[PDB]
């Protein structure tokens, strides 16, 4: 065919931590939270499928997996790490999905706590029409 | 691999 399309889809990625005024019985200093999200309150629903946050392997069900928004993981522990983020797609197509490294990093006592957001941006080069049709929805 | 928790960044 004569046409051709490039379809770009905006990803945040952040996390929040907070020492604890107590920690817990097993030593958890920090509770923290990490997320995936669209843009000012954009529904990426449409053409995500899931978000698989990939925990540290002290952590109990390492492997957790959000089929549905909101796509995070809320949980306490004592030190950051590297969290691959896995963002599943809505698609029968190459790529079915995107791996990110997200780095989960916790701030020392006495020091401000952490609110980070990550920007990331998805091109699609000549998607399906359905799966150009789910990306353009959000 | 191993001892990659940490704090800072």
């Amino acid at each position: 065919m004569a046409s051709s399309c490039a379809v770009q889809v905006k990803l945040e990625l952040g996390h929040r931590a907070q020492v604890r005024k107590k920690p817990t019985v097993e030593g958890f200093t920090h509770d923290w939270m990490v997320f995936v999200r669209g843009p000012e309150h954009s529904n990426i629903q449409h053409f995500v499928e899931k978000v698989v946050f990939h925990l540290h392997e002290s952590f109990p069900r390492p492997k957790r997996v959000c089929k549905d928004p909101p796509y995070k993981v809320e949980e306490s522990g004592y030190a950051g790490f590297i969290l691959p983020i896995e963002v599943y797609f809505k698609n029968k197509e190459e790529p079915r999905k995107v791996r990110f490294d997200y780095d989960l990093f916790l701030h020392l006592e006495g020091h401000p706590p952490v609110n980070h957001l990550r920007c990331e941006k998805l091109t699609f080069n000549n998607p399906t029409e359905d799966f150009r049709r789910k990306l353009l929805k959000a | 691999g191993k001892g990659g928790k940490g704090l800072g960044k």
